[PDB]
């Protein structure tokens, strides 16, 4: 009950470390008892911090951790008269980077219609989480989101105004496992957004929270892609296979979604 | 070559049963949850979880003087046997004058019993 | 009957409850915080999510990625919770992400850095009885039934003497006769 | 013994030791709106304004002026409904109490340039003088349009004395 | 020649029928009929009578219903998820959603199930009952409502 017994409060921070090791696999930046437990988040220790070293996780956070000091943003000085309330322009992006004797791959959105951050900015923030600083990195990472920002920005902000049904094949890889699925999206409808269908998915099949966004992520992709094709007038709408029992829509219609872990 | 539509759905209801099994034994049954590595941290299926909290209770005391605190979780399930639905999101001007007597007297019974199960 | 489905619910639903083991501390201010609702400080600060301008900002998902944030934090207070873990197990756009990271820091609500072990404890007003936070009860543990049913379970306790045990989570049970 | 005995927690700087700056702590205290964290923050910001001011000048610090506008306003609605018995609950005293307090503190930093230089330029403060300085005219005149009530003249008293020192400062500027 | 189609489809609905389950329909959707639309799908489901699309037709919706209907009570004792009527339905993911969810509302489809059987997200556990613990200006004092 000591002053002393007390532990201090968020200071310590073992991420990168967890990117580097080969046991916590990471898709990015690489080159009474316990049962079959890893975490103590549900077994209760018996009101004894002490026994939290138990598991082999937490020691390695506890010895192999750095003291960070906290962002500091720019305080949320939000703007003035600004934002003038656009729906969204989400596009994403990906970093396929080498650092010296390092990969990066990375994926996100990015809404172009809201100005309250800039790149260079998460350039920093990212820099600093992966424990990388190095102006010349960061410069290449702003540069390359001003790049894939310039090229899809016109394009995302088309809105359909005719019905289009298209069959969608999604493909997603994480590190080894391989998501595939096929359905038909209406590009019409504002009702269902992706994140929403990959939350569904994710749901369903039982996977991990990581494949929640990239799903989605990889989904926005293929959306702007077929838009391209009906801005230049390459994209055609006499047809579209769905396995219909003998009218269309009925109940065939494809095959379902997989996830399967490949190799070679 | 009327066993079609019967085919269909029982591949789907065997789809679904499959899905369910494989559920329950990835996240529950060998391993009691995903230990996600980002945050270094449990994963569990949120619905073992509980959601909201249903304010608080307080009493006191056998005895004056006895300062102690007896912190206790409770949980609180008003009519188990009647499932929940999203009946308390539909608005007014949707399923009236189009229904009959009872129909409506048993909507306004399940949106009261969820309001007020949303409650102490 | 219905005493056996209540003892096999409460074993459930302490199997499956998260036990608290380091103690949470955050700054006086941010008193107004509950986890199941939102404030008026959130919605000015943050008022893209409500003012019904986009689809892919509406109150939910803005509920459901501070919940997500609040969680994460609370279960393990000693590190840090760098914005890049969230981004990689959250959905939204890294704007969204970013702010509502940076409003749950500046009021202490994660990431408070304090080193406990050089201030005194007090005792507050409201001290000195029983305290019962009751919580709804979670889904996929109801049992199974192919009359009323209430529930009003309790599934576990701790006591403490002073307030210094209740700020050290240390209970009566280990704490008598320690060493 | 404690996991506090690791060698990472050897380099802990001084700085976050005790958690937040105070200034941090006021202003975030003034940001909540819970009362007590308001009349702790209110009286720190009296006690800096009146043995340090040069510590919270209006200049320094902007988005300062703000937040005792958002106590001052109320105030003068209620110095309009002062011609009768209107403080019969403890939340119209605390508001009284602490717009009271937030006009202290604006005259002690009106004391100095920087502060009364940003002080002149706001069309709200101004507004607000004049308005207490009406009031007083139409006391000292004795019309019977408003007439205050005798039971608040306490108030009544240590507003007018505040308003006037406010004027003198802005005096220069007019 | 076209009635002859019907006649095999109603025959089919039929045998679908005579191989489904008992089922215990809440009281509060008395109102609906296996072969009618009752003006509540119309108002609360627009869209599938503006012919906005050649798919979207009264007649396609009314057959993806009854389809996920009978999918379901083939076994009640089990949640019926969207993956499987996406597999197994030809229409655009955001109207079997929109379908679905209406059919959850008025307990068609999953009242009365094995709740072990509903799938639902892994977050973090809910750190809700934790003890929290105000930092005051003076010291730290346990947090506790009035």
């Amino acid at each position: 009950s000591h002053q002393n017994q007390l532990i201090p409060q968020a200071y310590i921070s073992n991420f990168h470390n967890r990117l580097t090791n080969e046991d916590d696999g990471i898709p990015i930046f690489t080159m009474q008892d316990i049962g079959n437990a890893v975490l103590p988040d549900l077994q209760d220790q018996h009101h004894n911090p002490f026994n939290i070293l138990r598991y082999p996780k937490i020691r390695d956070t506890f010895i192999n951790g750095k003291v960070v000091s906290p962002y500091r943003l720019n305080t949320d000085q939000e703007t003035k008269a600004n934002a003038n309330s656009g729906e969204a322009i989400m596009i994403p992006i990906t970093l396929d980077i080498e650092h010296m004797g390092h990969t990066i791959k990375d994926q996100f959105l990015w809404n172009y219609n809201d100005d309250s951050i800039s790149p260079e900015e998460f350039a920093s923030i990212y820099c600093k989480d992966l424990d990388m600083t190095s102006a010349t990195l960061q410069t290449q990472i702003a540069n390359i989101i001003k790049e894939q920002l310039k090229d899809l920005e016109n394009i995302a902000a088309t809105e359909i105004m005719s019905d289009l049904h298209v069959i969608i094949n999604l493909t997603c890889n994480l590190q080894d496992r391989f998501f595939e699925d096929n359905f038909q999206w209406n590009l019409n409808d504002k009702s269902l957004t992706p994140e929403r269908f990959a939350t569904s998915i994710v749901q369903d099949l039982g996977l991990t929270r990581e494949f929640i966004p990239l799903i989605s992520q990889s989904l926005h992709e293929t959306i702007l892609k077929i838009k391209k094709d009906w801005v230049d007038g390459h994209l055609i709408q006499d047809h579209v296979p769905n396995d219909a029992a003998f009218d269309i829509d009925e109940l065939g219609s494809n095959w379902c979604p997989r996830v399967e872990i490949l190799t070679k | 070559s009327t066993n079609w539509l019967y085919q269909h759905s029982a591949a789907c209801s065997r789809f679904n049963s499959d899905l369910f099994y494989d559920r329950v034994k990835v996240l529950l049954v060998d391993q009691q949850g995903l230990r996600d590595a980002y945050t270094n941290i449990l994963h569990i299926p949120e619905s073992t979880q509980s959601t909201t909290v249903l304010g608080w209770r307080r009493s006191k005391n056998d005895s004056p003087s006895d300062t102690s605190i007896v912190y206790e979780t409770v949980i609180h399930d008003n009519d188990l046997n009647k499932p929940k639905t999203g009946l308390s999101e539909i608005p007014k001007e949707i399923y009236e004058d189009v229904v009959d007597e009872d129909v409506l007297r048993a909507i306004t019974e399940q949106q009261n019993f969820e309001k007020c199960n949303e409650y102490i | 009957n219905y005493e056996q489905e209540a003892q096999k619910l409460e074993e459930k639903a302490l199997r499956f409850l998260a036990k608290q083991t380091h103690p949470v501390i955050i700054p006086s201010f941010a008193s107004w915080f509950d986890i199941s609702k939102i404030h008026e400080i959130e919605k000015r600060s943050n008022p893209d999510f409500f003012n019904d301008s986009s689809r892919f900002k509406t109150p939910k998902a803005y509920k459901d990625t501070r919940n997500f944030i609040i969680n994460t934090y609370r279960l393990s207070p000693y590190e840090y919770l760098t914005i890049t873990a969230v981004r990689r197990n959250v959905a939204m756009d890294v704007a969204s992400i970013v702010k509502i990271h940076a409003f749950l820091e500046k009021w202490g609500l994660i990431n408070y850095q304090i080193d406990p072990r050089t201030k005194p404890s007090l005792i507050g007003p409201s001290f000195t009885g029983h305290f019962q936070v009751v919580l709804d009860t979670p889904q996929g543990l109801k049992p199974f039934l192919p009359k009323e049913f209430p529930v009003n379970l309790t599934i576990k306790k701790n006591v403490y003497d002073s307030a210094q045990d209740f700020n050290a989570l240390q209970d009566e049970s280990r704490n008598s006769r320690q060493i | 013994y404690s996991l506090a005995n690791f060698n990472v927690f050897q380099s802990l700087p001084k700085e976050t030791a005790r958690g937040v700056d105070d200034l941090t702590r006021m202003e975030m205290a003034l940001l909540s709106g819970i009362p007590e964290e308001i009349k702790w923050s209110l009286k720190k910001y009296l006690t800096y304004s009146n043995k340090a001011p040069y510590m919270i000048s209006l200049r320094t610090l902007p988005d300062l002026l703000p937040l005792f506008k958002t106590f001052i306003l109320p105030l003068e609605r209620i110095v309009e409904g002062l011609n009768k018995s209107s403080i019969c609950d403890s939340k119209a005293m605390d508001s009284l109490q602490m717009g009271l307090n937030a006009l202290l503190i604006l005259r002690n930093l009106a004391q100095d340039t920087d502060s009364v230089q940003i002080l002149v330029k706001d069309r709200e403060i101004k507004s607000f003088i004049l308005f207490i300085l009406k009031k007083f005219q139409c006391v000292a005149t004795g019309d019977n349009k408003w007439q205050l009530y005798e039971g608040n003249a306490t108030f009544f008293n240590e507003l007018t004395h505040y308003t006037l020192d406010l004027m003198e400062a802005i005096s220069s500027y007019i | 020649y076209e009635q002859e189609a019907q006649k095999l489809e109603e025959k089919a609905l039929r045998f679908l029928a005579k191989q489904t389950h008992p089922v215990i329909i809440p009281s509060f959707a008395s109102w609906f009929d296996i072969s009618k639309i009752h003006e509540i799908e119309k108002r609360s489901n627009p869209d599938f009578f503006n012919d906005s699309s050649r798919f979207k037709t009264p007649k396609a919706y009314k057959d993806t219903r009854n389809f996920i209907i009978n999918t379901y009570r083939l076994s009640p004792y089990e949640y019926l998820t969207i993956t499987a009527v996406r597999r197994n339905v030809a229409m655009d993911v955001a109207s079997i959603v929109k379908i679905h969810a209406f059919l959850e509302k008025w307990g068609l489809i999953n009242y009365q199930i094995d709740p072990r059987t509903k799938p639902s997200l892994i977050g973090p556990s809910f750190t809700g009952h934790f003890q929290v613990v105000l930092d005051t200006p003076q010291g730290l004092k346990p947090f506790l409502p009035e």
